[PDB]
């Protein structure tokens, strides 16, 4: 199929890059689109063959190059704002599109903005327990940013899936700001009984994709980097 | 009345120094309109009727992309039929081609074609559902194989349904004058004596279109079959063709022998005899 | 098997001594496509012998028209000289004004 | 050419059948149509290519689609909805050449949500961090009909209707998360720009 | 017009 590199990507504005994507299928098309909400897909360039590229619904700001026929490059120059999109590649075929994995980029005004997240697990409402014979664990990522996070569960040393529920979509710290901080609620739903075992340990591990080590840093705080923050419960006997 | 678009592809490799020739040639029913030659200095589509001079050099670029491409993977499809038939460096190679098609009453597409051959015979056909293959022999049933497996079948059906009957038809429109409108022939009977008791009488069909034409001799009501010298219908080289029938007939016997003459432009089936 | 070329030596119109016509050579029903076609003028070949594109018949067998400008006469005699795989030997078809 | 999801957010039943709408529009004679699945991943999932030729209509699994080529509508159903149906539904449309354009639609996002025929809504305060700030309240076991609104205030934080399934003990349950820092937060409150049931459970 | 390109490789015999 397609394979399209990178996944996470945290841009200053004005700056420039390079979004890859190969097929090795020896398609003639290749097209490059933008996702965002409410949008759907919106096709900024295609190219019909090997030394053909041209305009999708979506060309401006965007420069695109068909060097042989396994490569379609995207080019952002002098990166905007509007520009935070993910962004996915396709070589059709007789039978499906070939999706690449998709880029998750994020156009920053300054690095000043990126965040990672703050991680605490809040403890089950005896309340709850008393009520419903059941315990609820919450996990709070708070002022994140960018929105690049991946939130998981561990319970005594293996991830989870039972019981467990991530909003789908993060909220604005300030909606009607830009460059709003970002914030994830999860929560773990386990019987009473689970809960009490002292032997029982919760983990609320929240993977951020920010910064690497190339980049720039000129505040005083910690570089932002791609990191892993946690939070932690065990069982109470009370 | 009925009308029909035919692209023939003739793909050939070479024994001795240089790459496999491909020669592509388009028709609307007997006037080619288009050609495209690998061989040539700088390979270009090019027009070969006056109507078609009519596109944009968007159509020829469209044109001169799918023949080049076409070229590269016959090159590999000589390369392939001579190792499915283990062959050699050693020959010359044919691999034709023939696809189009047939204009149907409500417009639509009455008969979708797409024939391909090797050596100058029958290789693989696209039947007439236009999902399935025929394969003359095993071998062509390798190229079934590969063709099944990438649903070639409904790549060819989306162009012989869709934008072969739609172009056609702006062609059809747009070469009116001369696609639509029948040429009668021009017709004549000579006299050629042989000897003092024999005359041959040929009969001359001349500046026709299309190239259907029958020409019969008949004495006496009678059909001469056996005894007519009738040569190939030939192109005159102006786009109208040629047909003449002969008899060799007893000299003073000459009103006993009528010429019929039958062709679309004709609006009734003509009797001639020789006028002295 | 491949297949030997027919051929027809014709003129576009019917011939008048001193009027400018085309002397055309029709080969067709011939496999494999290459062929050697010559027109010539009392013995002496034609320079400048114009041809259609390489077309094919539904039995896959190939035809093509050789053509050049010419001005008949009494005197002159044309003909065309065919090779092929299938042949030994050129074959020589003369023009038969009548033909 | 064009394609058109007017659906943009659906929510459905657990075990109920969903239909979602494509309606598209093409100058083309010939040209397919695809139906992809975005799950909360973000990874795009084919479906189903259908070739306009095609008659032979389509059922996978739970799935089933409708083509229409006279009415230009390719609609997807989704039968016994499951939780893992909730993702987002792209609709394309697509010429058979290199030169053409594959062109999708805006999407239809899905939810699909338990039957809660007996709701046991309540609200609870859970235990502070020691390395926050934050009070957290929990609205839980509500009927899958509840909507979950936004607070009034800026400070205070308040997530959507989430579905959490506990396959052992075999309970599936909604909640909503609501958080600040702010003085004049509590459970009792948090909520007061939702509408939620008179019988709520609100604990000490 | 001839057989137009696909998205895809245009498969050899
Ligand atoms: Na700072
Ligand atoms: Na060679
Ligand atoms: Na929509």
């Amino acid at each position: 199929g397609v394979t399209q590199t990178p996944k996470f990507q945290v841009l200053k504005t004005g700056q420039s890059m390079t979004l890859q994507c190969a097929q090795d299928m020896n398609h003639n098309s290749m097209y490059w689109y933008r996702q965002d909400p409410g949008m759907g897909l919106r096709l900024i360039y295609y190219s019909a063959s090997e030394g053909t590229t041209d305009k999708g619904e979506v060309p401006n700001g965007y420069n695109v190059s068909r060097l042989n026929k396994r490569e379609f490059s995207l080019r952002l120059e002098s990166a905007a704002p509007s520009q935070t999109s993910v962004y996915f590649c396709a070589s059709p075929g007789e039978t499906e599109a070939f999706f690449g994995q998709g880029t998750r980029l994020t156009v920053t005004e300054d690095l000043k903005n990126v965040f990672p997240p703050e991680v605490a697990v809040f403890e089950p409402s005896e309340a709850e327990i008393s009520h419903t014979q059941k315990a609820t664990l919450v996990c709070l990522a708070t002022g994140f940013y960018p929105d690049h996070v991946e939130l998981s569960w561990w319970v005594n040393g293996k991830e989870v899936h039972s019981g467990v529920c991530t909003d789908p979509q993060p909220l604005k710290e300030q909606p009607a700001l830009n460059d709003s901080r970002y914030a994830l609620s999860s929560r773990l739903r386990v019987s009473a009984t689970f809960w009490q075992n002292p032997r029982n340990h919760f983990r609320c591990q929240v993977q951020f994709y920010g910064l690497s080590e190339n980049d720039e840093w000129t505040q005083d705080r910690a570089k932002p980097v791609t990191q892993i923050v946690s939070a932690e419960a065990w069982g109470r006997a009370d | 009345g009925s009308h029909s678009m035919r692209y023939f592809y003739t793909a050939m490799s070479r024994p001795g120094r240089g790459e496999p020739r491909f020669i592509a040639v388009g028709y609307v029913d007997d006037t080619q309109f288009v050609r495209f030659d690998s061989d040539a200095a700088s390979p270009r589509t090019e027009p070969r009727a006056p109507w078609i001079e009519q596109e944009g050099p968007e159509y020829w670029d469209r044109n001169t992309q799918i023949f080049k491409t076409n070229t590269q993977t016959y090159r590999e499809s000589l390369r392939n039929l001579r190792g499915y038939y283990n062959q050699s460096e050693a020959g010359s190679h044919i691999i034709q081609r023939m696809y189009g098609c047939d204009l149907g009453p409500d417009g639509r597409l009455l008969r979708g074609h797409d024939q391909s051959a090797y050596d100058g015979k029958d290789y693989i056909a696209l039947n007439e559902d236009l999902s399935s293959w025929t394969a003359a022999d095993t071998a062509a049933q390798i190229t079934q194989r590969k063709w099944e497996a990438a649903r070639v079948a409904e790549q060819r059906r989306a162009y012989l349904e869709g934008l072969c009957v739609e172009w056609l038809r702006r062609y059809l429109e747009n070469g009116k004058e001369t696609l639509q409108r029948a040429d009668p022939p021009k017709t004549h009977v000579t006299h050629h004596p042989v000897s003092d008791h024999e005359a041959t009488l040929r009969c001359w069909a001349l500046g026709f279109y299309p190239a259907e034409i029958t020409l019969t001799w008949q004495r006496d009501g009678e059909d001469q079959t056996q005894d007519t010298e009738l040569v190939e219908t030939r192109p005159a080289g102006d786009r109208t063709f040629q047909k003449w029938a002969a008899v060799v007939v007893p000299s003073g016997e000459e009103q006993r022998y009528t010429c019929h003459v039958q062709h679309e432009g004709l609006p009734k089936p003509l009797t001639l005899r020789w006028e002295p | 098997i491949q297949r030997t070329p027919k051929i027809q030596v014709y003129s576009r119109h019917p011939a008048e001594n001193g009027k400018s016509n085309f002397l055309n050579c029709y080969v067709s029903g011939f496999h494999p496509s290459d062929i050697e076609v010559d027109l010539l003028k009392n013995g002496e070949r034609i320079e400048k012998v114009e041809h259609s594109d390489l077309s094919f018949s539904k039995d896959w067998s190939f035809y093509l028209l050789y053509y050049t400008e010419f001005t008949p006469t009494e005197k002159d005699e044309y003909a065309c000289r065919v090779n092929h795989v299938t042949l030994s030997q050129p074959k020589i078809v003369k023009w038969d004004r009548d033909m | 050419q064009k394609v058109t999801q007017a659906q943009t957010e659906i929510s459905v039943v657990e075990k109920e059948d969903v239909t979602l709408d494509c309606v598209y529009e093409t100058r083309d004679t010939t040209y397919y149509l695809f139906w992809y699945k975005q799950p909360p991943s973000g990874e795009l999932v084919f479906l189903i290519r259908r070739n306009s030729f095609d008659e032979q209509n389509e059922i996978s699994g739970r799935y089933s689609w409708n083509f229409q080529k006279s009415t230009s509508s390719f609609n997807f159903t989704i039968t016994a909805s499951q939780v893992v149906d909730s993702a987002v539904y792209f609709c394309a449309l697509s010429g058979f050449y290199n030169t053409d354009k594959l062109i999708f639609g805006t999407g239809t996002r899905l939810q699909v949500f338990p039957n809660i025929q007996n709701p046991d809504p309540a609200v609870y305060q859970l235990r502070d961090s020691k390395s926050s700030d934050k009070s957290v309240c929990l609205f839980t076991d509500f009927d899958s009909q509840t909507n979950v609104s936004q607070s009034k205030d800026s400070d205070v934080y308040i997530t959507d209707k989430c579905v959490l399934d506990m396959r052992s003990m075999d309970f599936k349950s909604n909640s909503a998360v609501a958080w600040s820092n702010k003085s004049d937060f509590a459970c009792a409150n948090a909520f007061n720009n939702s509408i939620i049931p008179q019988d709520t459970f609100f604990p000490s | 017009l001839p057989e137009p390109l696909p998205q895809g490789q245009l498969t050899a015999y």
